[PDB]
């Protein structure tokens, strides 16, 4: 048997379908999200699209299926994919880095913890300070951070969203944003058309008999109402962080949105170029090969 | 081959958050290889990685063409960044086998070290 590079790859991730996947360990809520989406869409496609196709235009279920396939493809690409994990430092390179660090630190006062290892760079006429990571034994590249759950430095870290079952970094943030947007669209769609179905069928049979026919309608109404009340606010929050070119991890810190309001050096001073660079720009491949062959 | 010491060409974030390597000349590399070919190699790698992360028309067109297929086309087609990392790897290995191995030095591909540094290994 061959020894792939994922069974030895440190961290708290899980690898299924032979290694071509990468998810967190606490993927409990991922199954719940999958079951909710699939169950609500199947209830729709089996109890309301049939009627709204026989007795209305036949484009309703086809467009709903297009939105649902888009949402499913983007959710699976957000969860399964590699969020841009940085490989840990090899022993010699880490030793060399720490040697430079101690040589530059000089004599430390006794009884006092040494000052935090901080490197300062000049990005776009701005002072940017990296921070040492005592686990990965590297200097966090700009915009990177450390997910305390997964325990691996994600590049352009955003947050560890469990509802998708995986971190959200650089390689899978466009897919996460598009999944959120398409799920908000699909929720508004299913909700509006379930209301249309109830109105159009109660005008013919009545309310009590319509309800006694299928309770799937009120089930979907409740599910879509709450899913909207959450996901719409979420997508409104993200459409303003994919435009100013910021990350949730930075907004939480209140760095650029606070007392200073100094320019974030990673931006472009626009909204169109920012949206294009974050959504439709080019992305690096997986920097840690998992299907690689170890000796 | 035995090792005598390792130097690393740290990344450069001066122009932006895009892959670009510093052009400083190492002190240990002195008397082992003339600075001209080293500067050239670093400049060629910089230009290649610039062609990788270059925004504009081609990148946005390819992005929209992929979004038109729910990002299911990346299961069969190799993206642009990989289509230039292949050239980067080929150029690095050919430049190594040409000029670096005779002097007793080794140039590694930055896609191994996580696109962070260049591990130049000095032999004796
Ligand atoms: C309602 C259902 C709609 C289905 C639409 C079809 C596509 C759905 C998503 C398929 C999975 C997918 O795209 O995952 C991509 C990532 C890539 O990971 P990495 O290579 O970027 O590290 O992970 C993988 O490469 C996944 C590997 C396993 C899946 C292989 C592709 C399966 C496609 C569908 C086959 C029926
Ligand atoms: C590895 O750990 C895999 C476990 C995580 C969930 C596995 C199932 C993913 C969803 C696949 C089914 C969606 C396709 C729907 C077909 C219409
Ligand atoms: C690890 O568990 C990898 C799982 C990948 C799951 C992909 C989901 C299957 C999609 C089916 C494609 C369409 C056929 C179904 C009827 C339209
Ligand atoms: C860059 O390559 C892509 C730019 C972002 C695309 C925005 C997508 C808007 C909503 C997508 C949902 C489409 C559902 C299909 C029916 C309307
Ligand atoms: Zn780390
Ligand atoms: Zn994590």
């Amino acid at each position: 048997k061959v020894t792939r590079k994922w069974e030895k790859l440190p961290g708290r991730n899980t690898f299924c379908c032979d290694g071509r996947v990468m998810m967190a360990r606490q993927k409990g809520i991922f199954y719940l999200t999958l079951f909710l989406i699939l169950g609500t869409c199947t209830l729709f496609f089996a109890f309301e699209c049939r009627y709204l196709a026989v007795q209305l235009s036949p484009a309703i279920p086809v467009f709903a299926a297009m939105l649902f396939l888009f949402s499913m493809a983007t959710l699976l690409r957000t969860s399964f994919s590699d969020p841009g994990v940085i490989p840990r430092a090899l022993p010699d390179e880490a030793a060399f880095i720490e040697m430079e660090i101690e040589a530059t630190n000089g004599a430390v006062p006794q009884g006092q913890r040494p000052p935090p290892r901080i490197k300062n760079f000049q990005i776009n006429n701005q002072i940017v300070k990296l921070k040492y990571c005592y686990t990965c034994k590297i200097f966090r590249p700009p915009r990177a951070s450390h997910c305390s759950i997964c325990d691996n430095c994600v590049e352009r870290f955003d947050h560890h969203c469990p509802w998708v079952g995986n971190c959200v970094g650089k390689r899978n943030y466009r897919y996460f944003y598009l999944f959120i947007l398409s799920l908000s669209l699909l929720t508004i769609y299913v909700f509006a058309f379930n209301i249309v179905y109830v109105a159009l069928k109660s005008l013919k049979i009545g309310f009590l008999e319509t309800l006694k026919e299928t309770p799937g309608t009120v089930l979907e109404v409740l599910i879509c109402f709450f899913t909207l009340w959450s996901v719409v606010g979420l997508t409104g929050f993200h459409t303003f962080l994919v435009a100013l070119n910021q990350t949730t991890n930075e907004d939480i810190k209140g760095s650029w949105t606070g007392k200073n309001r100094v320019q974030n050096p990673y931006s472009h001073g626009n909204i169109v170029k920012n949206c294009c660079e974050v959504l439709c720009g080019p992305l690096p491949p997986s920097v840690l090969d998992r299907r690689g062959i170890l000796p | 081959a035995p090792v005598s010491g390792k130097v690393f060409i740290q990344r450069d974030y001066s122009s932006g958050t895009r892959c670009q390597f510093q052009t400083k000349f190492p002190a240990e590399l002195e008397n082992r290889i003339d600075r001209q070919q080293f500067e050239e190699t670093v400049r060629t790698l910089n230009n290649l990685y610039a062609e990788a992360e270059k925004l504009g028309g081609q990148s946005y067109l390819e992005g929209c063409l992929a979004c038109l297929t729910a990002y299911t086309i990346f299961l069969c087609m190799e993206t642009h960044y990989e289509k230039v990392l292949k050239k980067v790897s080929k150029y690095i290995q050919e430049q190594n086998e040409k000029i670096y191995a005779p002097q007793g030095l080794l140039l590694t591909d930055p896609i191994e070290r996580g696109l962070r540094v260049i591990e130049i290994t000095i032999y004796e």
